[PDB]
């Protein structure tokens, strides 16, 4: 600190929201990026995009790690994505709703969606802490019939994945292009099977997306200080795309299932 | 990017001189997984019996096979030597690292011990949601028989006991799913429809009896040359090999 | 502090002094700057200036500011500008004297005065503590009807300031134009009314100079940590001109009049 | 420059459209305070009788009017409902946040209820060092009869009953000082010649008698064209007019 | 801090070793470097030169200084150079021997040596400690009938020295380059007199490297801050010339008198 | 380079106007050290009696005089005042900054109260290992004869009772030690032949008796024209001349 104003803070952006970083990021992206070109081969009707509601960056969860609970590998974050996200506007009953956040508000009256994700963990420590955490991401990580052993620490740091340095205090942003079994994914649950058939579909279950304590988060033995972190999240879409226009009502959205 | 991230080097001698990939040393390469892929390994082998077959035979198939590029469930058994100490071979140890996939596989079905005839169809819109296979008797009728119009090939065995096809992709999706569990209700569509290359079933065409020591059925398996191992994810974690049979008794 | 000196420290010259500060500063102009036409018409007399005396940044007070008498609007300074300031050599009777400070020589011999000033403040904190000081300054704010009102330091902020932050460790500087009633200040008391008249000036009172607390000040709960920070001031004349050669002893100065 | 300083900007939106200060919409431009300070607005106004004059009126000095351009020091009363729910008008609070100016006055004054003659001087040279008017007979002699050689206006109530003049800058120094203090005595001359314009005078010059309602003078005022709001410092601290007479009683 | 990883570091290498810095160094030369041209005058043998095993930076020894043991002008190091450097390796009995470190491989085989020397003195301390250390050398100084009077810091200060500032953790180099008697300095203990003649002469003794107290480390009061911080140095040679090529025990090393 | 290093200067004023190092108010410069080391200084002085001498004397030595360019290690006593109160002179003190040197040396030898013949010889291959002289009857035999082929002057007193040589530079090394100890016997080799320019021995030549008075030999010194001073390390801590006799008696 050598100004008035403490120094500067870099900024960043999109649609009518504004972000302020201060330290150099931690980056990565899911996979190789790309212009889709078969999802034109899937519907028919035109598809709507919304760039100004979905482009925007949003907030997703606030998490708090103690010291107490801070373990190798230890889970803040273990969530379905993008489909925790999307569905994080909940009722009395845990059902979600897509009708009052604007970035989710397409997914209300469309039956099929695609896009590319951006995720950011912020961590705001104090000077005087040390600890680290990875961010990481699983393509449909939940339907392979070794996930859980996937959730250890050295096989995160396998898969796409950033780092946060709570001793530099760095912002982190991991890139996750679109890759799907399909060319789009479903917004609810519609098309479950009948008597005879069984095709269940998870709505928006692109991935994992996981976040776990590197090195366990220590502080100074002192009464006074701080033995807890906020881990905060924040994503946002590139190419959204939505199609199969349909009434806010025509299909329901269940209490979403967790993972172990 | 994190993964291949490397700041702050300290390197204390210059780089090791290339053979590229082993042709200076060897007279070939080996730079790719795909490559070795391509080398054949086992998928499933077993012995059938009389006993295992319906009671009349009338022509019904012999073994129902899922198609899986990762390969089946192995299961180490005192009758299994093979899957007990050499486990599961490179194909599903290079598949693992990897989330999706799209091409088709190649396969070679060896037939011992039966004198009659082998019909082998593959049922691309007909993939198992399980990743075990199914013997004889225990097939369902609508795979127990020969299906029309289906892609198949008739071989006596008479002329050559080896069949050798190629299994090709026909999925309505942009991936088949790799490293796929058999536990999956969430997303069953996936699992039944976007996962496994369809059922190849191999039967018997003959009235010939089957011997006493029976017949064994051993398919091999290796990629196509249209496929491809797309996106990489971690590693799961491992066994080793040498700690299924110990070299505490080094021969045995 | 990355060398074996400390770091580099830029440095600030005039006559025969030389300042050091190390940060960046907060900078602000009382008024517009331009150059005096009509102090021409004032005096026929040959305006003398003494710029390697004048033009000198000479060290004006030091004042003690505790955690215990540090609340919001606190003045730390409260001071008639340039008067103070010029006459801050005073005897055993609290009277002023010109002769000492060779800044300062000139005002004794001379009975009209004008110049441009600049005011320093020089704060050195550890890394530790946090607060804020405002440095204001009011043109003749003395004589307006609701001067009292103004020393809120919510109307400091509208007056021409400038801003340390105790927690960056910030120089800054204050430049103040001359603007008066009259294109010349009385350097000591003179031309005092009679029986019947009362034309009564007070000498060198341009304006008033505050220095109030935006923020109190900070400090760990620790036994050995510093619960005190001295701010220091230096000021210095930039267009000193001085006319009406008199004898230094021709008018006398009395014991200046505070403020409430 | 802190005053404007504007650090580490975060802007989601980009800036409104101009509409050139109500030009685009209204007819008229809204950019400068110097233009509403060309408003005219109530200087001071006050009734007077008989009883306030001489005894004997020998074409004395109706009122005493010192030349503030922020006005005089107000008196809310029962007797005086605008100053004590309107306040001070705009130019006063104009005035508030600056130090300094150097322009002239435009005046109007409003004689009614007397049918006789009305001169008015201006003595640049006597300005008063108190905030308030001076009435009738308290105005001494050396202000209370028409002195010679200053710039007048002798005006008939017969043909008109508004005076129109405009009062100019005759001060000896640069500035003069606005907002000061009456209590005043470390700086008796600045407040006594650079502070306000010269007291202007208003009186009668006739025999006809005053009505028992009396006469009523309304003096308004504004700034000249040649007037400058010079240095700006801060506001001071304000009052708000809809905190005299509450909304608790809508109509009263 | 502002990165995942910590920040640049510098980097230095030389042979088949890499060090690291993260700071601006202190610098100083012992004397005006040059190409030697009357060595080739001293022996008829060509001169063998062994770069990659002599240009390599090694490591020295680690000395500790708490603050219970630093006083103004107390020695942490006071060595003969480079004779206690390339004698560093003993025995049970505290006899060197050059067979076992590659840089001091060419020594056992050779009677007569010469080259340039370069010292790092590298110091971690934490960010809250303070002292200063001065590293000096002074030319064949122990055969000067006032050396004991010239260890004093006060004379340290005007020898050809470098600074270590505690509180900015620099690092230091000081250059060396070689001034002797003679064209080569001795190996080994080696043509010693006999009856009548006393012609005895040291080892590799060029001169003597100071380590010491410029200003006493202090530390916090606290229990837990470090009272003790180590002092690691480094050698290296530029010119290494070797000649007189003989059996590795033709001549002994003698256990090695040490200074006052 | 930390000996010059001058980080963050703050200098009030301008440098001062140059002198070119007093040459413009006096008529000289005064720039280097190897100037004022050529100014002769006294080396060594003594008085040498009958007694001091062998009992026969064949014409042997009367002092053997080691060469030091930092001069002898000096005896203040009661007999020799110089010595107590002016301590060394300004070459030793010179000398006393600096490692090594390469050059010779000039001297002057002054022998009052002698009437006979005076031989000097240079030893060059011969230096004392002792920062003191020897004289007299406690010069060894190989020292207190004339030797030969070694380079010599042969003065008469009666012609000039001052003798003035310059002693060469012949030593095997590059350089030769300043500031050598007395006590060393770690390297007695440099202290031997690498210190001193070799001893040089002032004899007599005559059968003409010593008054009882004595003889008085003065030897001045300083550096010759192919000197260097060459290694800059310190300066040794020194001690004041005005602390030897007080001005507490401001005359004694």
């Amino acid at each position: 600190m050598d100004r008035p104003e403490g120094s500067e803070e870099r900024t960043v952006q999109t649609s009518n929201v504004v972000l302020g970083e201060t330290n150099i990021e931690s980056q990565d992206i899911a996979s190789k990026e790309y212009s889709p070109t078969w999802d034109r081969l899937a519907s028919s009707e035109v598809s709507d995009e919304y760039p100004m509601l979905t482009d925007r960056w949003l907030f997703w969860k606030s998490v708090k790690w103690e010291v107490n609970d801070s373990a190798f590998g230890k889970m803040l974050v273990q969530e379905k994505f993008p489909q925790s996200w999307v569905q994080m506007d909940v009722n009395v009953n845990n059902i979600p709703r897509y009708t009052n956040i604007p970035n989710f508000i397409p997914f209300n009256i469309h039956q099929y969606m695609r896009a590319d994700f951006e995720v950011k963990i912020y961590v705001n420590p104090n000077d005087f802490v040390s600890g680290w955490l990875i961010m990481a991401f699983l393509y449909q990580g939940s339907e392979m019939f070794d996930y859980k052993l996937r959730r250890n620490p050295a096989a995160l740091m396998q898969m796409p994945h950033v780092l946060v340095n709570v001793g530099a205090a760095n912002e982190a942003t991991l890139k996750i292009p679109y890759r799907y079994v399909r060319p789009f994914m479903r917004c609810k649950d519609i098309l479950r099977g009948d008597n005879l058939i069984t095709g269940v579909t998870e709505p928006l279950n692109m991935g994992v997306l996981f976040v776990e304590v590197l090195i366990p988060f220590r502080t100074s033995a002192a009464s006074s200080a701080p033995k807890s972190l906020d881990v905060s999240l924040f994503v946002k879409m590139t190419n959204a795309k939505f199609t199969g226009m349909v009434d806010g009502s025509i299909a329901l959205l269940s209490k979403p299932i967790a993972l172990p | 990017m994190e993964r291949t991230f490397t700041p702050n080097v300290m390197q204390p001698t210059p780089l090791l001189p290339t053979t590229n990939d082993g042709r200076v040393t060897f007279g070939e390469a080996f730079n790719d997984l795909k490559d070795l892929a391509r080398r054949y390994q086992l998928y499933w082998e077993g012995t059938i019996l009389e006993g295992n077959l319906r009671a009349i035979r009338r022509n019904s198939a012999l073994v129902q096979l899922p198609l899986y590029p990762h390969g089946l469930r192995i299961q180490p058994d005192v009758n299994n030597p093979i899957w007990n100490i050499m486990r599961d071979g490179h194909i599903p140890v290079i598949s693992s690292g990897f989330r999706y996939f799209r091409g088709g596989l190649r396969l070679r079905i060896v037939v011992e011990g039966l004198n009659s005839c082998v019909w082998v169809q593959h049922h691309p819109d007909r993939p198992s949601i399980f990743s075990r296979p199914i013997i004889g008797r225990y097939i369902a009728a609508k795979d127990a028989y020969r299906n029309h119009a289906y892609a198949a090939y008739v071989q006596n065995m008479s002329v050559n006991r080896t069949i050798e096809v190629e299994v090709p992709f026909y999925q309505p999706g942009l991936y088949g799913m790799l490293n796929a569990s058999d536990n999956n209700t969430a997303n069953s569509f996936d699992r039944l429809r976007f996962t496994g290359l369809g059922d190849l079933l191999i039967g018997i065409e003959g009235e010939q009896p089957i011997p006493k020591e029976g017949i064994e059925i051993s398919v091999y398996y290796s990629i196509a040359d249209d496929f491809s191992f797309n996106i990489f994810c971690g590693f799961p974690p491992m066994v080793y090999c040498d700690e299924t049979y110990s070299a505490a008794t080094p021969d045995l």
